[PDB]
């Protein structure tokens, strides 16, 4: 559980890394975001069940 | 100890997002 | 699609006057800014924070925030847990990356105007209804605000009281002062010394108590808004444009912010000395109160004492007869403390209380806060100018005054140079004065 | 009559007038004259003012003993504090001249109407048809007079703190004020002088090179000045010689060839400057004090070796000892 | 050919570091108080 | 002719004009500058003043200097060569010789400059006002930096090169010779104070008087860099300033010499005024108000206020800032008021 | 003394109404241009 | 509005340029670097070293009294070990 | 301070506070970028 934990939320952090630099280069150039329009989506999708990952998996470690 | 290792990532991404759009060359 | 032909690059985002989608974006991305730096903040000082030390020691301004509100404090102000301090951090924090993303959305992806992407959300700034509308709108999301604070002080858990009966610690605000001859009395009141108009409040029953008025209020005209337009000198006198309305919230945050100056530096309620520092004229109370306390236990007999001026050298009379402390501590008599009001009787300081009713959490208290004097350098070196370094300290009440006031005066500015643009606009010669028809040049010489 | 109030509108909104009376106008004007009024009867003829609160009057007026470089208007008394002290608030006025009571009638006069007055420089250039932030330039040296007379006063607690009305009654204040803030090593201070030194030098740098550059249309025994005529259509100086020359001095792209952006900047500069140093008045209003570098470089043993941070320290004590002689009771100076 | 806004935005980060070095220096050095 | 080559040469248009002048110039302009910018971060101050004055020794950007040479130097000109340092570098540097360096080649290279701005000016056909105008800060850094001491006992007490070290000057004016009570030096911050005002009121003026010449918000592409017409409205401006103010310029070419006058004077006055202090020749006192507050213990000005201010600077400052006295100020004799 | 105060209080409600219904008075209408 | 010069927009541009200065601006930084770290520095302008203000007794200080032979008197404040 | 679990990411909340300031500067580099138009 806790190394679960510390997965989720490192995960989270590099995820967001990705989504932050991500989610700009995609709406700019108009070569896709069609494409990127399902990356976007699995990754917003996945970046909110992470957060509420490790919402609930914080009151297990601490 | 040394937390300049996540300054320096999170420091170079800004101008990342641009350059990287400077290479694909559109919606500056 | 904006460039040159439009503004200067270093008045870029004037180029988004007139694009509602693009410029609803920058609202959008903005907001998740400040929702940033409050949520990445509070984190920040929670990191740092140490327990068994006073808050204002530590460089808090978020934390004793959260404090105020009853949270994760006790007795004295007694730090008990720190998980909602966390909580209100990451939750900002995560709330921020939300935000953040229709921002971006809305002004690189989305529609680069609304009007036609949605009618309903797309505006006019000249569209007098549509103005009142989303200002109806906001009036109302601000009105409930007000009453989520009225819940969390009547049901949710309440607030820190200074002035609690048995010393302060979080009480549950059951009796909120309804009474508008009370409430509204403020907005009556002198902003000198003595009377000390909205600053002067000095019990958590009219704070919450205004907050249900203002609560109300705020809804009330929202609605209004909603269901109507401006009158008719309210548009012979008003100037209907971009600018215009921005200039107007300027000059608006601008007095709130001189407001909040004077609120953090006066205030003892709202902004408690357990948490933030003691206030200016606290400090300068409780050097007068620890060496009357002292020399009196050497058994000095104060109320007789004559000072090198023949005046007190301890307690001295205020210009209308009360009994106050001596010294220039003579201008700081307006000042109100849980600590230092059980030695007050009804004309000033009573001889006798002072005389064996001392309390020795009181002369320790006096000690502190005299010791925590808002005194300090810009390189944070707590004391005079003078003083030597050791002690690396400047009141949370010296950096949030002066911080919001330069704030508040810069707006000031901004207000004149907006609205004086947005008048010259309107009329139509912000942009030079007109060389065949020379304005001027038609008028009779007054020579 | 067209209608009596739409004409007293048209008559105080007029440009026709030797003087624009605004809108703002009608406010400045009456504040102003009592302001000044009261300035001049109290400067030549006010008794002794108790400023401290202490019972010892300070004599400031000219039949009291003063002459123009000592003579002053001296701040409330500290036994008011900010507490408001208008005539009708005292028993006589005898008591209204003794706790310093001309003091608050004119800096809230003056305050009030310098403040109107820069709401008429606004309206009057609305009324010309020309662009605002005329005023916006004014608001600088505004801001510091409301920094001195009232912010610092507020921030302190006590109108007594506020700088006096007179020449060496201002170097009592900031002699004082350099003890108690150590402004000199404060960066809006410095900031300050920067734009009061930069601005006398660019003042002299544009009056200099304007004028040395001025196209010739006048004999060798007559004025240079008469080389020009009021209402002009062209321009009375070869700008384009100006930057020749200027852009030689030191390099070229280091000089400016646009009178727009020229102007601009010997606006931006001062004004910025000294919006800084009000800004810094009104910082330290609030005890956030310039730097303090007392004791930091150390030896290896510990002792203290000095800087001229620490010689600076010794002159503010100095001040700070001797400063309102009888005015203080106890260790340290939170007042 | 480097284009000019990289060549900027580095020797600018690098300057931020060099002064964001001093500043540090403020408070470990021989300038500290301790 | 090798000197019209040589001339040639010199007065070619350049990147950076050389000149005559530059001969001159250049090199006392950088190696004061470099003195400065040497001394700031290696050599210290402790044989001289007991004082470190370096980022070598911990000292930062305020608090280093390059102080005076010791109160036994005199006004020694003290050459790397001379009688104290004897050809030594290290000695040099230890006895404050790179003060003496830095103000005697800036001085030239202010004299060089002025003549850089004489040659510049005569080349390009254009009036001298720019070399006049400079006779100001030549005056103020003539009288300061060389003409003070020279008054004084040594240069030890003139200006030190440094921020901090400048504020202690300023902190002494006032506590020794009642500086802000000389009317000359009120004349020099008038003027300042003066003509930081014409700065920011004319450009303020100007640019929003202006004439529309562009179909842009940003109005400063609308200008024509080749004359012609005026870009801003003289006429309007005049009308403005005569009914907000009573008073208006209406003579650009009178306008514009007042605000190389103005700043000019002052700074003229509050070189006079130092020139006076060098011989302690200070406007301290008022005889009739000292022989008043001398019978009458009731008087009390702001005037008598600020004496005693310097009494406590005086008093409390000279020990450490006159090492060469060996001043022993016990503290019982240290002047005070009551608790502080 | 109780008198003065009066009179102030009413002299100064003058001028500030003046100002008010000053401005009301349609003041962006009194300009050059655009009206 | 031109000299002979290269223009330095062009200079700061080309790769030549960076692949000069890519060795000589870090190559002068280590150098000052070492100027200070070897402690040469000290010796160069005469600056004491941290342990070098006073003696370990001694409180006074190092004070230059008379120019002629200032230079021999300030020898002899370094014999005392300071 | 932070709760036991995300003491490693203590490094990390220490920079976080100065981001914002980060998209100020971001604007300039962009502007640069598209060379100032
Ligand atoms: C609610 C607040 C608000 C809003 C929405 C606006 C909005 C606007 N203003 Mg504005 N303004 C404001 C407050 C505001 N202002 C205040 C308080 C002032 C007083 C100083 C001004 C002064 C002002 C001027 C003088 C001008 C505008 C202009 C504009 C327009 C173009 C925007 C622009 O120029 O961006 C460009 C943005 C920049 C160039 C960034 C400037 C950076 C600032 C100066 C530095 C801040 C220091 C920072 C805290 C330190 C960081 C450290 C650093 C090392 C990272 C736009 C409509 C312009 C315009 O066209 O007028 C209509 C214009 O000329 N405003
Ligand atoms: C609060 C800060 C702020 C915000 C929100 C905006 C917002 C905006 N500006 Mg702007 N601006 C600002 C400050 C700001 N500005 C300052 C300080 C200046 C002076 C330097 C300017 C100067 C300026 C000019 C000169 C112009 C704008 C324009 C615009 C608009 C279009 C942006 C654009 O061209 O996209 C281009 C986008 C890119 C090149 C990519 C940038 C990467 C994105 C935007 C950032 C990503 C954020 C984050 C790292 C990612 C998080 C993802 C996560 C949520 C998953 C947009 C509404 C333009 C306009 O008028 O619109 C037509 C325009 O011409 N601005
Ligand atoms: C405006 C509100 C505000 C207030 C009242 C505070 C107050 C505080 N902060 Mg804080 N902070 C803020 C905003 C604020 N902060 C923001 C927006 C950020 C994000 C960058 C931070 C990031 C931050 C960190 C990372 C830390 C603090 C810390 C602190 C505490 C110590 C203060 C200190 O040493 O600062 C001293 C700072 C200065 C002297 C800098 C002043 C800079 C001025 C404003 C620049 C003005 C120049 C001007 C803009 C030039 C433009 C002109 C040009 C256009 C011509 C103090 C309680 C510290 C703490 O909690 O430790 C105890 C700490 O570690 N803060
Ligand atoms: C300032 C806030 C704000 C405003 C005014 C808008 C306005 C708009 N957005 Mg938008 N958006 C925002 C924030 C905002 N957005 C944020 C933060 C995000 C990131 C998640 C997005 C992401 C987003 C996308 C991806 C899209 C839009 C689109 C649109 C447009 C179509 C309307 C729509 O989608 O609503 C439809 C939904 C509703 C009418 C109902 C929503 C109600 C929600 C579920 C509850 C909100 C609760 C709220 C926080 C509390 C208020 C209650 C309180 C009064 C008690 C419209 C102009 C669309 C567009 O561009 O089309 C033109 C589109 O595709 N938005
Ligand atoms: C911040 C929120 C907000 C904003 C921006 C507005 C904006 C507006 N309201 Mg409004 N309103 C609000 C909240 C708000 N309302 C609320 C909460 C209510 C419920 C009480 C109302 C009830 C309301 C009514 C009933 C009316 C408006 C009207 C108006 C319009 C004209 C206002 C005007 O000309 O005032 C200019 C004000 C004056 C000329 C009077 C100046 C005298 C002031 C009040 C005293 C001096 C102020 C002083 C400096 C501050 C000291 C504090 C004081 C207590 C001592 C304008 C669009 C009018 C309209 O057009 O209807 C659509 C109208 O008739 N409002
Ligand atoms: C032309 C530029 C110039 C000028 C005017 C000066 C001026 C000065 N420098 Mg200087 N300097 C310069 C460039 C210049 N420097 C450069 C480029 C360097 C770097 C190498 C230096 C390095 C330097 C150092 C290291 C020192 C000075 C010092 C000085 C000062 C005293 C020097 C002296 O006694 O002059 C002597 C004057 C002459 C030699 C001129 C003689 C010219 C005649 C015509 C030639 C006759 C020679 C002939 C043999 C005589 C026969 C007579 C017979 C009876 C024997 C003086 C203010 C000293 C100083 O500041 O002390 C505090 C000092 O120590 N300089
Ligand atoms: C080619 C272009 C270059 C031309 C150079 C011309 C000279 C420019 C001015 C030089 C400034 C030097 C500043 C510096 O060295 O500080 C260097 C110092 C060194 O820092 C110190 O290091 C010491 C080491 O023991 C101590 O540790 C101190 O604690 C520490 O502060 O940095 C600072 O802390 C100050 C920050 C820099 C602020 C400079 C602002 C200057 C503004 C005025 C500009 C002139 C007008
Ligand atoms: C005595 C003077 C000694 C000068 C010694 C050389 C200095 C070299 C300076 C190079 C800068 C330059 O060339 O301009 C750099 C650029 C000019 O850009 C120019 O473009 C030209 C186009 O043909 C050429 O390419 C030039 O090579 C190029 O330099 O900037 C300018 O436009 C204005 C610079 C003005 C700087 C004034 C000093 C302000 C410094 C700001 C610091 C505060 C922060
Ligand atoms: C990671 C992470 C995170 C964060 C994120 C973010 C939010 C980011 C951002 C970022 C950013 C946002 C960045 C930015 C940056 C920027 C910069 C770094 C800039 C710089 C600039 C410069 C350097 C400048 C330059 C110049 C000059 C100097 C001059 C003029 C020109 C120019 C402008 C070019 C999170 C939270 C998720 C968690 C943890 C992890
Ligand atoms: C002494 C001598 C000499 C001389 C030498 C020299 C000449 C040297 C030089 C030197 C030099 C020449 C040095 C330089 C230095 C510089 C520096 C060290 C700089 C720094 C800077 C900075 C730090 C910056 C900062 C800033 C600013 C100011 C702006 C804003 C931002 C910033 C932050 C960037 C000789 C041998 C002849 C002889 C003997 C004596
Ligand atoms: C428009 C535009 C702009 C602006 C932009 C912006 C303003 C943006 C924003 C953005 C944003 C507003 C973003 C946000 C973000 C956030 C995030 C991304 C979050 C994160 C979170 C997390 C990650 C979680 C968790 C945690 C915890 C709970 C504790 C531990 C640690 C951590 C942190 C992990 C610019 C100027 C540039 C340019 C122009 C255009
Ligand atoms: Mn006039 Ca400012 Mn030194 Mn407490 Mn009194
Ligand atoms: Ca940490
Ligand atoms: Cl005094
Ligand atoms: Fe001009």
């Amino acid at each position: 559980m806790t190394i679960l934990f510390q997965l989720a939320l490192a995960a989270l952090v590099i995820l967001s890394f990705v989504m932050v630099i991500g989610v700009p280069v995609a709406y700019a150039s108009p070569q896709d975001w069609d494409r990127s329009k399902q990356l976007i989506f699995l990754g917003s999708g996945l970046w909110i069940a992470l957060v509420l990952v490790v919402g609930v998996l914080n009151f297990f470690v601490v | 100890i040394a937390q300049l290792t996540m300054i320096a990532m999170i420091g170079i991404a800004g101008p990342m997002i641009i350059f990287l759009l400077a290479v694909r060359r559109g919606n500056l | 699609d904006q460039e040159s032909s439009g503004f200067a690059w270093w008045a870029g985002n004037a180029r988004l006057i007139n694009l509602s989608g693009k410029l609803l974006g920058a609202h959008v991305a903005h907001a998740g800014l400040i929702v940033f730096w409050a949520g990445a903040m509070t984190l920040f000082e929670l990191a740092h924070f140490i327990p068994e030390k006073p808050m204002y020691e530590q460089g808090l301004i978020l934390i004793p925030h959260i404090a105020t509100l009853g949270w994760g404090v006790g007795p004295g102000g007694e730090v008990v847990d720190t998980f909602p301090f966390f909580v209100v951090g990451v939750v900002h924090l995560i709330s921020s990356a939300v935000l953040g993303f229709g921002g971006v959305y809305h002004a690189i992806r989305g529609p680069e105007t609304l009007e036609e992407y949605s009618s309903f959300f797309g505006y006019d700034w000249k569209d007098k209804n549509k103005m009142t509308t989303i200002l109806g709108f906001h009036l109302i999301v601000l009105g409930i605000g007000a009453l989520l604070l009225v819940a969390k002080a009547m049901f949710f858990g309440g607030l820190y009281d200074t002035w609690a009966p048995g010393g302060g610690d979080v009480r549950v605000i059951t009796n909120p002062t309804l009474d508008p001859r009370v409430i509204f009395g403020y907005l009556l009141k002198s902003p000198f010394g003595g009377e000390g108009w909205i600053v002067s409040v000095n019990n958590l029953e009219d704070v919450v108590g205004g907050h249900i008025w203002i609560g109300l209020i705020c809804i009330a005209g929202g609605i209004w808004h909603i269901l109507t337009t401006p009158f008719g000198w309210a548009r012979r006198a008003f100037i209907w444009s971009g600018e215009a309305y921005l200039s107007y919230s300027l000059g608006a945050l601008s007095m709130m912010g001189f407001i909040a100056t004077c609120f953090v530096w006066f205030n003892n309620t709202v902004y408690p000395s357990e948490f933030y520092g003691p206030t200016g004229p606290e400090a300068s109370q409780a050097q007068a109160m620890t060496f009357l306390i002292r020399d009196q236990k050497l058994g000095a007999n104060v109320g007789s004492a004559q000072g090198p001026t023949g005046l007190g050298k301890y307690l001295m009379r205020s210009p209308t007869g009360e009994i106050i402390f001596g010294g220039e501590t003579m201008r700081f008599w307006d000042f109100r403390g849980p600590w230092l009001e059980p030695l007050r009787g009804p004309n000033g300081l009573d001889l006798n209380k002072i005389k064996n009713d001392i309390q020795p959490w009181q002369e320790r208290r006096a000690a502190e806060y005299m010791t925590h004097a808002p005194l300090g350098s810009l390189n944070s070196v707590g004391g005079v100018a003078t003083e030597i370094n050791s002690v690396n300290f400047v009141s949370p009440r010296s950096w949030l005054a002066t911080s919001h006031f330069v704030l508040a005066f810069f707006f000031l500015v901004g207000h004149l140079w907006h609205a004086g643009r947005a008048r010259a606009a309107a009329a139509g010669f912000e942009k030079g004065i007109d060389r065949e028809s020379e304005p001027v040049l038609s008028m009779p010489s007054l020579d | 009559s067209a209608n009596l109030w739409e004409r007293f509108c048209n008559w105080v909104t007029s440009t026709d007038n030797r003087l624009y009376v605004g809108w703002f106008g009608v406010i400045m004007i009456p504040t102003l004259l009592a302001a000044t009024i009261c300035f001049v009867i109290a400067f030549i003829a006010a008794p002794p003012v108790d400023i401290d609160g202490i019972r010892e009057p300070v004599s400031g007026s000219l039949l009291y003993g003063n002459n123009i470089i000592t003579g002053a208007v001296v701040p409330s008394s500290n036994a008011i504090g900010l507490h408001f002290y208008p005539i009708w608030e005292a028993a006589s006025l005898d008591e209204w001249l003794y706790n310093g009571g001309p003091y608050q009638l004119i800096i809230f006069h003056f305050l009030l109407g310098a403040s109107c007055y820069m709401g008429r420089q606004w309206e009057l250039s609305y009324r010309l048809g020309m662009r605002p932030w005329i005023c916006v330039a004014y608001s600088a040296p505004l801001a510091s007079a409301f920094a001195v007379f009232l912010i610092y006063p507020i921030g302190q607690g006590s109108f007594s703190d506020g700088m006096p009305l007179g020449i060496s009654g201002t170097f009592n204040f900031m002699i004082v004020f350099q003890a108690e803030h150590n402004i000199l090593m404060h960066p809006f201070h410095q900031l300050g002088v920067a734009g009061v030194f930069g601005g006398a030098l660019f003042c002299a740098m544009h009056g200099s090179l304007v004028t040395s550059s001025l196209i010739r249309e006048t004999t060798e025994t007559e004025s240079a000045n008469y080389g020009y005529k009021f209402g002009q259509e062209e321009e009375t100086y070869n700008i384009v010689a100006a930057h020749g020359y200027f852009g030689r001095l030191i390099f070229q792209y280091a000089s400016f060839n646009n009178s727009r952006s020229l102007h601009f900047f010997l606006a931006a500069w001062p004004v910025v400057g000294v919006w800084f140093t009000a800004l810094g008045i009104s910082t330290m209003a609030f005890n956030l004090n310039g730097f303090n570098f007392n004791h930091s470089v150390i030896d290896a043993k510990g002792n203290v070796i000095n800087t001229w941070a620490d010689i600076i320290n010794r002159a503010n004590l100095g001040m700070e000892v001797m400063h309102e002689r009888n005015a203080h009771n106890f260790p340290l100076d939170l007042a | 050919r480097i284009p000019l806004w990289i060549v900027a935005t580095v020797a600018g980060m690098g300057v931020i570091v060099i002064v964001g070095l001093f500043f540090y220096g403020a408070y470990a050095g021989l300038g500290s108080s301790l | 002719g090798w000197f019209d080559i040589l001339d040639d040469w010199l007065k070619r248009d350049r990147f950076v004009f050389v000149g005559w002048s530059g001969i001159l110039l250049f090199p006392c302009a950088y190696l004061a500058l470099g003195g400065w910018l040497t001394g700031t971060t290696f050599v210290t101050s402790w044989y001289t003043h007991g004082l470190a004055s370096s980022y070598l020794e911990g000292c930062n950007f305020l608090t280093v200097a390059v102080s005076t040479p010791a109160n036994s130097m005199g006004h020694s000109l003290l050459l790397l060569w001379g009688p104290e340092a004897q050809g030594d570098f290290t000695r040099w540097c230890q006895l404050g010789g790179l003060w003496t360096f830095i103000a005697l080649h800036g001085a030239f290279g202010l004299i060089g400059f002025m003549l850089r701005q004489f040659e510049i000016a005569r080349l390009v056909g254009v009036r001298p006002y720019n070399a006049i105008a400079f006779s100001a800060p030549i005056a103020v850094f003539v009288s300061v930096f060389l003409i003070y001491p020279l008054g004084q006992s040594s240069w030890f007490f003139a200006p030190s090169f440094g921020v901090a070290a400048i504020f202690r000057f300023l902190l002494f004016f006032q506590g020794f010779h009642n500086w802000t009570l000389n009317p000359f030096h009120m004349m020099g911050v008038a003027g300042v104070l003066g003509g930081a005002l014409l700065c920011a009121i004319h450009g303020a003026t100007v640019e929003n008087t202006l004439f529309q010449d562009g179909e842009g918000a940003s109005t400063f592409r609308a200008f024509n860099p080749t004359q012609a017409e005026e870009t801003y409205s003289m006429v309007t401006a005049n009308r403005f300033w005569s009914q907000i103010f009573g008073i208006a310029f209406s003579n650009k070419r009178w306008l514009h010499f007042f605000m190389l006058f103005v700043p000019v004077t002052g700074l003229w006055m509050s070189a006079i005024g130092v020139v006076g202090l060098a011989l302690n020749l200070r406007s301290y006192d008022f005889i009739s108000q000292e022989i008043r507050a001398a019978e009458d213990p009731e008087f009390e000005t702001f005037y008598t206020k600020n004496l005693l201010l310097n009494e406590g600077i005086r008093a409390w400052m000279a020990p450490q800032d006159q090492p060469h006295e060996n001043f022993v100020f016990p503290e019982e004799v240290l002047p005070r008021g009551n608790a502080l | 003394m109780e008198t003065l105060k009066i009179t102030v209080y009413i002299v100064v409600t003058f001028f500030v109404l003046l100002f008010v219904f000053g401005f009301l008075s349609g003041d962006p209408a009194r300009n050059p241009k655009r009206k | 509005g031109t000299t002979g010069e290269r223009p330095f927009s062009d200079i700061i541009t080309s790769v030549r340029y960076w692949v000069i200065h890519s060795i000589t601006i870090p190559a002068l930084f280590i150098a000052g670097w070492l100027f200070v770290s070897t402690g040469l520095a000290y010796d160069v302008f005469g600056t004491p070293r941290p342990d070098s203000y006073y003696a370990q007794e001694q409180r006074s200080i190092p004070l230059v009294t008379d120019r002629f032979e200032a230079k021999q008197q300030v020898e002899t404040f370094l014999e005392q070990l300071k | 301070k932070l709760p036991e679990a995300y003491a490693i990411f203590d490094p990390l909340v220490d920079v976080l506070p100065v981001i914002p300031v980060l998209f100020l500067a971001l604007a300039f580099v962009w502007q640069a970028a598209v060379g100032f138009r």
